[PDB]
């Protein structure tokens, strides 16, 4: 809900993120395979925010 | 925690044949093999805070009898789960095997 400011844009060359963010998920839990998906998603051409 | 002022309710005289010092049985000496008491097992919950001195490193074990007569005579019930749980620390363990090879006796 902190975070649904976004700038939504389409493609990017590498994310950023705050040293230690202090709103990150907001429930406190672990999320499996975290590094993995950051490093996927570092990079994308398109990215089209679609509904299931 | 102390050996004899915090586990008042499990017998801690863990006695075991391949750890033996002098030819007499024995365990450990930084860990406990909890064996339960008066026939019975009550379901522990203790914790700890480290909020004194620093990141300190936590040890623990899981037996895993190699049958269901070990089960059932020692902690009188099967089915017995181990869930440590801490604030980036929360997976469980729930030993129930009935069998292995023989290592070291
Ligand atoms: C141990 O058993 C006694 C009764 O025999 C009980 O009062 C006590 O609460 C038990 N220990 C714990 C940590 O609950």
């Amino acid at each position: 809900p902190e975070c649904e400011l976004l700038i939504s844009r389409e493609s990017w060359s590498y994310i950023v993120e705050k040293p230690n963010p202090e709103n990150g998920t907001c429930y406190p839990g672990h999320f499996a395979d975290y590094e993995e998906l950051r490093e996927q998603l570092s990079s994308v051409s398109s990215f089209e925010r679609f509904e299931i | 925690f102390p050996k004899e002022s915090s586990w008042p309710n499990h017998t801690t005289t863990g006695v075991s044949a391949s750890c033996s010092h002098n030819g007499e049985s024995s365990f450990y000496k930084n860990l406990l093999w909890l064996t339960g008491k008066n026939g019975l097992y009550p379901n522990l919950s203790k914790s700890y805070a480290n909020n004194k001195e620093k990141e300190v490193l936590v040890l623990w074990g899981v037996h895993h009898p190699p049958n269901i007569g070990d089960q059932r005579a020692l902690y009188h019930k099967e089915n017995a789960y181990v869930s440590v749980v801490s604030s980036h620390y929360s997976r469980k363990f729930t030993p129930e095997i009935a069998k292995r090879p023989k290592v070291r006796d």
